[PDB]
């Protein structure tokens, strides 16, 4: 099990940004899928963007557009995150997880003479592990 | 021994840019520069 680590709880003004923190232990985000999530008491999950293991791609759910970033320590032994513009309905449990995916070429066309055309996606498998957790609310 | 010889009272018309020995060096050195040319590797993976 490796160990995950998130930022403590935080309050901030509403009209305001706030950012976040995640580690994995023995730099495991290397082999596994960045996750971040977001979780409102009585209500369900709902995710929020993610970077592949590779670090060669990022998202976001499109309720999240130009709110979030995600960045990394060099090595990508830790993860980053931060949201902007909250405001007092943006009170939520904020999660950081590990994850898998599959990866398989999408399309291609077989090429004599050079690299094949070639399409490719991933495809989210499961979520590893869930983090402990950060809560971020909103207030005046 | 790429002898010439003067001739004894001689002389000739000539007409440069109407002798055709050029355009066979035209076309010869084009030959030549194909016919070397020609079994070598394509370089066409370059265009990505
Ligand atoms: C010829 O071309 C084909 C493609 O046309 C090649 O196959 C493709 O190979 C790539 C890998 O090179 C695969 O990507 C990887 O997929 C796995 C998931 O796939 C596994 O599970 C399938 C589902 O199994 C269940 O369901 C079926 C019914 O549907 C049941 O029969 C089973 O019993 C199970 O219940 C299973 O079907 C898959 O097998 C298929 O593929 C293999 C080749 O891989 C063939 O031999 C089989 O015949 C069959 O077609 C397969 O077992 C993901 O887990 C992988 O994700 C890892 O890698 C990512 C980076 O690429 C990374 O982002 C992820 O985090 C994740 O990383 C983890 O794994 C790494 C090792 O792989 C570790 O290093 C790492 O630490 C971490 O643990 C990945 O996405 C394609 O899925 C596969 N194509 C398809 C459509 O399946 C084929 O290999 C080529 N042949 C040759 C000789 O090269
Ligand atoms: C040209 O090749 C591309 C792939 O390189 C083909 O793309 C495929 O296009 C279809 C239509 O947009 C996608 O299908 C999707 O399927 C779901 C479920 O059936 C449906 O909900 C969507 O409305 C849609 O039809 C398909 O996923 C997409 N493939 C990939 C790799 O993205 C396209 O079909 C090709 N054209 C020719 C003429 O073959």
């Amino acid at each position: 099990q490796v160990q995950l680590v998130q930022s403590g709880a935080e309050v901030k003004k509403p009209g305001s940004s706030v950012k976040v923190s995640c580690k994995a232990s023995g730099n495991s985000f290397s082999n596994h899928d960045v996750h971040w999530v977001r979780q409102a008491t009585g209500q369900g999950l709902e995710w929020m963007g993610w970077m592949s293991h590779e670090g060669d791609k990022t998202g976001l759910a499109q309720k999240f557009q130009g709110r979030v970033t995600i960045t990394r320590d060099s090595g990508a032994s830790t993860v980053y995150m931060e949201l902007r513009g909250l405001t007092a309905d943006d009170t939520a449990i904020y999660y950081c997880l590990t994850g898998s995916k599959h990866r398989l070429r999408d399309y291609f066309l077989y090429n004599e003479y050079g690299p094949n055309y070639e399409e490719w996606g991933d495809y989210l498998a499961t979520l590893d592990v869930w983090g402990h957790g950060t809560a971020v609310t909103v207030s005046s | 021994n790429p002898q010439e010889i003067h001739l004894e009272n001689v002389t000739e018309e000539f007409n440069m840019w109407k002798n055709n020995m050029v355009e066979q060096m035209h076309t010869d050195i084009i030959s030549l520069w194909d016919q070397s040319l020609k079994p070598c590797v394509k370089l066409t993976p370059l265009c990505v």
